[PDB]
């Protein structure tokens, strides 16, 4: 029975129950309707989306990629809000695919819709799609090629397989340059697999040719007045202390006086406290040193008088980045000035760029990480540019990890099409046509991202399948003319783990969101 | 006021459209100092342009890439057409600032200011072999009322804060004395209770305090100061009744509330580090003195003049004078935009005459690679030559003058030869401007195409808006 | 029986009866038992979809805005916006059921739903409640005498437990995690068998906890005879892996500890003040001396450290973490046989526990890891790891196992075993039948009421399926009639057999007896209740 | 209170509000009488067949209420 | 209102009709191979769109002779 044609609802205010068939059409509209909000962002002609923020903050924001959209969206459907959790899993695991993943999801979905319209269980449809997966993976993995053993073949593929990042996104203007940058700053890292080490800026103004990397470090805090300006081949050492105002501990402790004698002779015991502070840190053989917290007048001015130079406002990130790209050690107790190592620098700089003052580190000793300069009219079209970068640093760390990788541009999704539409066809039994309805999702994901170039679908895809039925699949749809031809040639590559967890991340969000059946609701508020 | 950049940052609408047209306007002052006017025009033209485009149901991608090459295409002519010049032509740099001036309120006031800005600028920077120029090293006194002849070029540092020491005026060869350490009753860094049990014990209590701060005023003039400046301290009073009285009884100037940002200006400047203990009271605040007289400008502003020293920094000042606030601030600007323009001949010496005549060039030439295209691409760069052809537009208006006239006479004039005509505002009509030092350089016109261009592919691009 | 009263008194003047009669609905009686009978329906009816491998799966949105997909009935039902008592008095039949059991908590929602379906027609025909609910205890009795004589059992104990993977297996197939159903049944296996007892004990779940993080694939979900440790080290440079770890419990901060009562100090001159700097730095010398003298390799704080504390650690090259959660330092001293140390003061080398292997896991570009500890040669606690690709699959996954593990704890309790998926129901109706046909006849009505009330199972099962439910069911109870057996049933994963032994699918038989007499007992309870009071007052 | 003046309505009032207090525990006298479950604040509702018990958890206002429960406790 | 380019085509035309001059050098709606009506038969009377033209012509003017409205 239903509680939607019931004597009575047992609910409170605000909470109701619908039919069956009312619940699934609500739950997988409200997927289908976040699936098409991020859609339009695939292939390179992706249009591009302002994050906007609808409160008084009125943060504006640009992205290409979808999962942006995803991170900062208000959540209605509860099958939108799985949607969105599995979308930022896909994420974590891999920096391209996330809009990949949803848009088949929600596909997936909305052909789920259309089959139970046909008059299909949605056991049999689960059936019939874990059969289809299990043969997408299998013919997936048949085609998939690994060359990370030649260095010459490994370097191409990066080569390519950046460029098929950014092809998406709209640095495609550079993409050769910018390939290039990004594959020599993944491999600066001497096969690190971290990405935080690699650091980006923002300055306003100037061509977006204009941008380049560092090989050293970029600094942006200010130096004090009374210390010498500029002074270089020094010694840097990071600092945890405060470094400012500093008081016992105890909670306990209190002053009680009758005269001001006292007051003053306890404010010059403080003063010379500070200046044997002072003087424990000068010990320590250091020009260049970095603190955490705010420094006061009178440290300040000791440094001036000592000619050292004194770095506050230096973030966790920032001492964290710089003891990995120089080696220096962060301290805390600085009574063991030479138990301590000090960071290693060849050049220091301040330098002038655009109207701002910013120090510049070069010939840095351990290089463990990569300083990239990135320069744009806009705010907008600047961090839509560093997310790019930092979608194809992660999509280049996966591949460094594993080279296995695949023909993609429609390609490969031919493959699966054409594997399971044979497995289909091959099978009798409404899982043979939910499974075929899984391969038309599959075929008409290229579909709209050709689409998205204003191009034609139905020629492009019969031509790619006739032409990977006489077996070559290594042929893929070329955005440049909207044509076909040998994908390899294009250099343009998909890893084929990315593709392998994209296929499983959808198939299992799909097959836990069309088990549900109907929608309880409790009180809101 | 005039100048675009300032009312742009002003106002607001809140549409994301809106607010990146203002922060393209702030990048184009940012990189070259002028043009934003200019470069948020030629983004409004090329966007009118763009609807007409796009109504007649063209993908907004190739339109991208067409305006790309319209883009290169426009470098390549402009950075052609232009010519160089020398850093030793004071003549080239005079004719840059005073076209600088003109599109400001003190048009009429460019004889006088324009060599004032370029000796300001020789002054404040390397005279030569630079690339960069540092627009910190000058600041503004912005004051109410007189004129523009009442501006000067003075070289020492002003204080705008109000003399506490009131009686005390025109110190002669006054030695300036900069400290942090408050000048008030002595604290410890923790919490205190002064328990008085006796008559004795509190009459200790300030005897004491007397006698401490009398100590601090003796070890103050052990080096013989004879002018105080005290910082901007709110925790603590910086200047206390007593140790004011103390100051004034044996003649040192006192002024507090210095902002602590300053401080670094005028070791920059000077060199007259600030003390923060009072055991540190070295030799080296002080120095040689020239003057220090307190303007008054009849009435209508205090101010304390300062000027002259020995072997100062490379940073001067200016006392920017106006009836309004707005014509004072148009006046700043104007001097702004003029130190700017010297910058932009710092770099990349390329220098064109302005007035339309560029961009008349450029929609013609863009025209003719129109016509030498096929496709939508020639089309789309046919709809960017018609949009790049406003700016001649609102020249030629503004004065009610005939815009399509003016346009095709100019056009014709190119075609003949004549590639530098212009707009003669002073004749009212339409001749060569390089007679009018109407000139502009390389690094303003290429700097707003190419922002107005990446501006308008970045909105090409662009499907729907949502919120969150 | 609604608005009230209307009397007005008898001589015309105003009447009042209740407080706020003016739109009292007072329910008493007959009606009221309708109303709690339908209430009941329309619980047992939301809820039922849920049975069988073919079941679907229910989803909830709490008051929280927190979403709930799941397969299990009893927590299905147990985050429900209840108002009648009848159907509170259902959720605690459910939780007497799944910590009793943890298997079926479906079947008894469904078998009291039906039960009442036939009731409030045979309360309709004008039957009072009383003959009804002694008919249906004897019902039970007959249904709990042929649960036992229909029994069979096996070999359930630690050294055998090949039926115990199947008998997971079959639960899980239930759920959506059948992919992988041996390997799920295996590793839960090999958890509840790393720490157990099996002298009719209870096993330590407060060591065994279902956790993992989202990402990879599912058949990724792996066992960790160990101890998963959330936070990480505080340095960069610090070392991230350390074998052969011992332990060093600490209850104390890394500073010196202030006294409880409040207290002032008085400092008053400079020798008081570098007296008091001396005196704290000390103290920090001899903490850190202190715990540098027990030589331990990983020390995990509770109440964290400061800078000073952190840069010694990293002189001293000594792993330690900070602000880790209480019950995680007793799991973590469990596990490792640690022992209890209240501060510096009871701090020593010889009550340091062992963890055999400690090491970082990384999931990608996340800058949050996470610390794993196992190896260890005296682990009392174990956990599994599973992966999954949303945050629902996992917690799909942790019920998923919680069931399995419940289920095999019920084995270990008793092997007394038996057949479900309606083929022991088909042979309950058929008892309930034999019963009716063989005793007094007023009361068989309530006989058959009962036996209709335990057909429900397969016709739940068939209708999740879709399979023609009545042909099968007669087809079956004749087959059954030709032969006794509790494994002739529903075929719900169209393996073309009714069969039910040869599909390997067993069943605790305490679990059934118990099913039905909670059934029974509660369906008994609600037959005999018609009171609840409400004001009805329409508010604005 | 409705017509609750001095003389007969008072009374009759009285009579009702016996009534009322009469129903609740009208239905358990015997041993194979039904039982009462009603809501008391937290949800600790309590089984019962004895009808005194229902009296000790009863929420009588009326002042017939209150002296007719006072003679069944007594 | 069936989706060829229109650029493209108007490329293809003016050029075939500098190439050589014919009142049936124009669009190929039904992909009948070529650009000539001739062969695909597509014929219309002259004064039609003669007239087509003046009228469209005249009545254009006479509205650009129009410049005010007063609604009230
Ligand atoms: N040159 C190309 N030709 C065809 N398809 C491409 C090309 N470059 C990228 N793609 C596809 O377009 C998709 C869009 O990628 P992107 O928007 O960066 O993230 P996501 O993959 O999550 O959508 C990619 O998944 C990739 O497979
Ligand atoms: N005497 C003049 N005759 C004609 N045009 C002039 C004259 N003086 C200046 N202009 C034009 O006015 C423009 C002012 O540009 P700009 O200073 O960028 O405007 P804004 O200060 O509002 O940003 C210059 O590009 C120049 O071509
Ligand atoms: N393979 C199967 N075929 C037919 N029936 C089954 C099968 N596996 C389990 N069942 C039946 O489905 C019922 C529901 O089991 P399940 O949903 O796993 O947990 P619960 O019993 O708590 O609902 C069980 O009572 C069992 O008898």
């Amino acid at each position: 029975a239903s509680l939607s044609l019931a004597p009575v609802n047992i609910f409170k205010a605000g909470a109701d129950e619908e039919r069956a068939e009312t619940a699934r059409l609500t739950s997988f509209i409200g997927a289908i309707a976040i699936g098409d909000l991020v859609k339009s962002t695939l292939g390179p002609k992706g249009m591009d989306k302002i994050l906007l923020s609808s409160g008084r903050d009125a943060s504006l924001m640009v992205t290409n990629d979808g999962a942006t959209i995803l991170k900062n969206i208000g959540v209605d459907n509860p099958a939108a809000k799985v949607l969105v959790d599995m979308s930022r899993v896909q994420d974590d695991e891999v920096g391209d695919g996330t809009t990949s993943v949803t848009v088949l999801a929600a596909e997936l979905l909305r052909e789920a819709e259309s089959l139970i319209a046909k008059k299909i269980h949605p056991q049999t449809i689960i059936a019939g799609w874990r059969e289809a997966t299990k043969a997408a993976r299998e013919a997936l993995l048949s085609s998939a090629v690994d060359h990370g053993s030649d260095e010459v073949k490994f370097r191409q593929d990066l080569m390519n397989i950046a460029g098929t990042t950014l092809s998406s996104k709209l640095l495609t203007h550079h993409k050769d340059h910018f390939t290039k940058l990004a594959v020599e700053a993944v491999l600066r890292l001497k096969g690190s697999g971290n990405l935080e080490a690699i650091h980006i800026i923002k300055k306003l103004g100037g061509s977006l040719a204009d941008s380049y990397l560092d090989e050293g470090f970029l600094l942006d805090k200010k130096i004090g007045v009374n210390q010498p300006k500029r002074i270089e081949n020094a010694k840097i050492l990071i600092a945890n202390t405060g470094m400012d105002t500093d008081k016992i501990k105890i909670f306990g402790s209190r002053v009680r006086v009758d005269s001001t004698a006292k007051v003053a002779e306890i404010e010059h015991a403080e003063k010379e406290k500070m200046k044997e502070k002072v003087e424990r840190i000068l010990k320590h053989g250091i020009n260049c040193f970095i603190n955490r917290q705010l420094i006061y007048n009178y440290p300040e001015q000791l440094f001036g008088a000592a000619g050292v130079m004194a770095i506050e406002h230096a973030d966790f990130a920032g001492v964290e980045r710089l003891a990995l790209v120089t080696g220096g050690e962060i301290a805390s107790t600085f009574d063991h000035p030479e138990l301590v190592k000090l960071g290693s620098c060849k050049l220091i700089e301040e330098v002038m760029i655009g109207e701002d003052k910013l120090i510049h580190f070069s010939g840095v000793a351990l290089g463990e990480a990569c300083t990239i300069v990135l320069r744009g009219a806009t705010q907008q079209i600047l961090d839509e540019a560093e997310r790019s970068l930092h979608d194809a640093l992660c999509v280049l760390a996966q591949t460094v990890k594993d080279s296995r990788t695949v023909y993609g541009g429609g390609c490969s999704e031919m493959l699966m099409a054409h594997a399971v539409t044979q497995l289909a066809n091959r099978t009798p039994g409404k899982e043979a046509v939910a499974m075929e309805s899984y391969a038309k999702a599959l075929r008409m994901l290229p579909t709209i991202i050709a689409d998205n170039a204003g191009y034609d679908s139905a020629d492009l895809v019969a031509q790619l399948r006739a032409a990977h039925s006489e077996g070559n699949t290594t042929a893929g749809l070329d955005m440049r003319e909207g044509t076909i031809g040998d994908m390899a040639i294009l250099g343009i590559t998909e890893s084929f783990q990315v593709k392998r967890q994209v296929l499983l991340s959808a198939a299992e969000a799909a097959e836990v969101i069309l088990r549900v059946d109907n929608i309880i609701k409790a009180a809101p508020r | 006021t005039n100048d675009g950049a300032t009312i742009l940052k002003q106002m607001q609408v809140l549409h994301p459209a809106a607010r990146m047209l203002v922060e393209l306007s702030k990048a184009q002052d940012i990189e070259a100092g002028d043009g934003t006017t200019s470069v948020v025009i030629i983004a409004g033209s090329l966007l009118d342009s763009c609807t007409k485009l796009l109504q007649k149901g063209i993908h907004p991608t190739i339109i991208s890439e067409s305006f790309q090459k319209a883009l290169e295409k426009g470098i390549e002519i402009l950075t052609d057409m232009s010519r160089p010049v020398e850093l030793s032509d004071r003549e080239t740099l005079l004719n840059s600032a005073t076209t600088s001036l003109n599109s400001k309120v003190v048009s009429q006031y460019s004889s006088l200011l324009s060599p004032m800005s370029v000796n300001a600028v020789m002054k404040v920077i390397d005279p030569a072999t630079a690339t960069s120029v540092d627009l910190r090293d000058i600041k503004i006194v912005k004051k109410l009322g007189g004129t523009i002849d009442d501006c000067e070029l003075v070289e020492g540092l002003v204080l705008t804060q109000k003399v506490s020491n009131s009686g005390i005026t025109r110190v002669e060869k006054a030695k300036i004395g900069l400290i942090q350490f408050c000048l008030s009753a002595p604290k410890t860094d923790m919490d205190n209770q002064i328990v008085v049990s006796d008559y004795a014990q509190m009459d200790r209590v300030l005897r004491e305090e007397r006698a401490y701060i009398l100590n601090l005023v003796k070890q103050i003039k052990k080096t013989g100061c004879n002018v105080l400046l005290i910082q901007k301290s709110i925790l603590r009073d910086a200047l206390s009744d007593l140790a004011l009285h103390f100051l004034n009884k044996m003649k040192i100037m006192v002024i507090k509330d210095i902002e602590r940002e300053d401080i670094e200006f005028i070791c920059k400047t000077i060199g007259t580090k600030p003390v923060a203990h009072i055991d540190q009271f070295t030799a080296d605040m002080l120095g040689s003195a020239e003057l220090a007289e307190e303007v008054n400008l009849n009435g209508s502003g205090k101010l304390l003049k300062i000027t002259g020293c020995a072997s100062p920094g490379k940073t001067v000042t200016i006392v920017v004078r106006g009836s309004n606030k707005l014509v004072i601030e148009e006046a700043e600007r104007s001097i702004h935009d003029a130190l700017c323009v010297i910058r932009c001949l710092v770099k990349k010496r390329a220098l064109i005459a302005g007035g339309g005549a560029p961009e008349i060039e450029l929609a013609l030439r863009l025209t003719e690679y129109s016509r030498t295209l096929s496709g939508m691409e020639s089309y789309c760069v046919r709809a960017f030559a018609d949009a790049m052809e406003v700016i001649p537009s609102t020249l030629a208006e503004n004065a009610g003058l005939n815009p399509i006239s003016t346009v095709t006479e100019l056009r014709n004039r190119h075609a003949q030869g004549e590639k530098t005509a212009g707009i003669n505002v002073r004749k009212g009509g339409i001749s060569n401007i390089l007679e009018e030092l109407v000139v502009q350089p390389l690094l303003v016109s290429v700097s707003a195409l190419t922002l107005a261009t990446e501006t308008v592919r970045s909105i090409l691009k662009i499907d729907d808006v949502v919120n969150t | 029986a609604s608005m009230g009263t209307l009397a007005f008194d008898e001589y015309g003047r105003p009447f009042l009866i209740i407080k706020d009669q003016d739109r009292k609905s007072r329910l008493m009686g007959l009606e009221a038992l309708k109303s709690h009978i339908m209430a009941a329906k329309a619980v047992a009816n939301t809820m039922r979809t849920s049975l069988g491998p073919n079941g679907l799966d229910k989803m909830m949105v709490d008051k929280d805005g927190d979403v709930t997909v799941t397969n299990d009935g009893a927590t299905i039902l147990s985050m429900m916006d209840v108002d009648h008592q009848i159907a509170k008095l259902m959720v605690e039949l459910s939780k007497s059921q799944d910590d009793e059991i943890g298997d079926g908590t479906t079947g008894v929602v469904v078998l009291a739903g039906a039960l009442l379906e036939e009731a409030e027609q045979l309360l309709d025909r004008g039957i009072h409640p009383i003959r009804i609910a002694d008919g249906y205890e004897q019902a039970a009795r007959v249904a709990i005498e042929h649960l036992d004589k229909i029994s069979d059992s096996v070999l359930v104990d630690i050294k055998d437990t090949e039926p115990l993977i199947q008998t997971a297996k079959t639960t899980l197939g239930s759920k959506v995690v059948n992919s992988c159903h041996r390997q799920m049944a295996e590793i839960a296996v090999n958890a509840v068998l790393t720490v157990a007892d099996m002298e009719r004990r209870d096993v330590d779940f407060e060591l065994i906890k279902v956790e993992g993080k989202v990402g990879g694939r599912l058949e990724d979900t792996k066992l960790i005879k160990g101890v998963i440790v959330d936070k990480d080290f505080s340095h960069p440079q610090m070392p991230k892996k350390v074998e052969d770890a011992k332990i060093a419990i600490l209850t104390c901060p890394f500073e010196p500890p202030k006294p409880k009562t409040k207290h002032k100090l008085d400092v008053t001159s400079v020798e008081d003040y570098k007296a008091l700097q001396k005196y704290e730095k000390e103290k920090f010398e001899e903490m850190i001396q202190q715990i540098k003298e027990t030589g331990a390799n990983l020390a995990i704080c509770q109440w964290g450290f400061d800078d000073e504390a952190n840069h010694l650690l990293l002189q001293n090259n000594l792993p330690a973490v900070r602000w880790v959660g209480g019950p995680e330092i007793e799991l973590i001293a469990i596990a490792t046989g640690g022992r209890i140390v209240p501060r510096f003061s009871e701090l020593t080398a010889e009550k340091l526990g062992f963890a055999g292997l400690v090491q970082e896991i990384s999931f990608g570009t996340t800058k949050d890891k996470m610390l794993v500890i196992e190896q260890c040669k005296n682990s009392r606690a174990v956990t599994i790891f599973i992966r999954g690709g949303n945050k629902m699959i996992i917690e799909e996954a942790k019920r998923s196992l919680h069931d399995a593990l419940c289920v095999i704890r019920n084995l270990i309790r008793d092997n007394r075993v038996v057949y479900g998926g309606g083929a022991a129901e088909i042979s309950c109706a058929l008892a309930v039948s034999q019963e009716a046909d063989k005793c007094p006849t007023l009361e068989q009505y309530a006989m058959r009421a009962f036996a209709d009330a335990l057909e429900v199972i397969p016709m739940a099962l068939s209708e999740n399926s879709g399979m023609n439910p009545i042909q099968t069911m007669t087809e079956v109870r004749a087959r059954q009639v030709k032969e006794m057996n509790p494994a002739l049933g529903i075929d719900c994963l169209h393996k073309g057999t009714n069969d039910m032994k040869q599909q390997h699918v067993i069943e605790t038989l305490i679990g059934k007896k118990q099913q039905i007499s909670l059934a029974t007992q509660m369906v008994r309870m609600i037959l005999k209740i018609d009171d609840i009071r409400k004001p009805g007052e329409s508010e604005e | 209170g409705t017509d609750s003046s001095q003389g007969i309505p008072q009374l009759v009032s009285n009579i009702s509000a016996c009534q009322v207090i009469a129903e609740a525990v009208r239905t358990t006298l015997g041993p194979r009488g039904m039982d009462k479950l009603i809501v008391d604040g937290r949800g600790k509702a309590t089984i019962s067949n004895d009808g005194a018990t229902i009296l000790k958890l009863l929420d009588v206002v009326h002042p017939a209420a209150k002296t007719l429960v006072d003679i069944a406790k007594s």
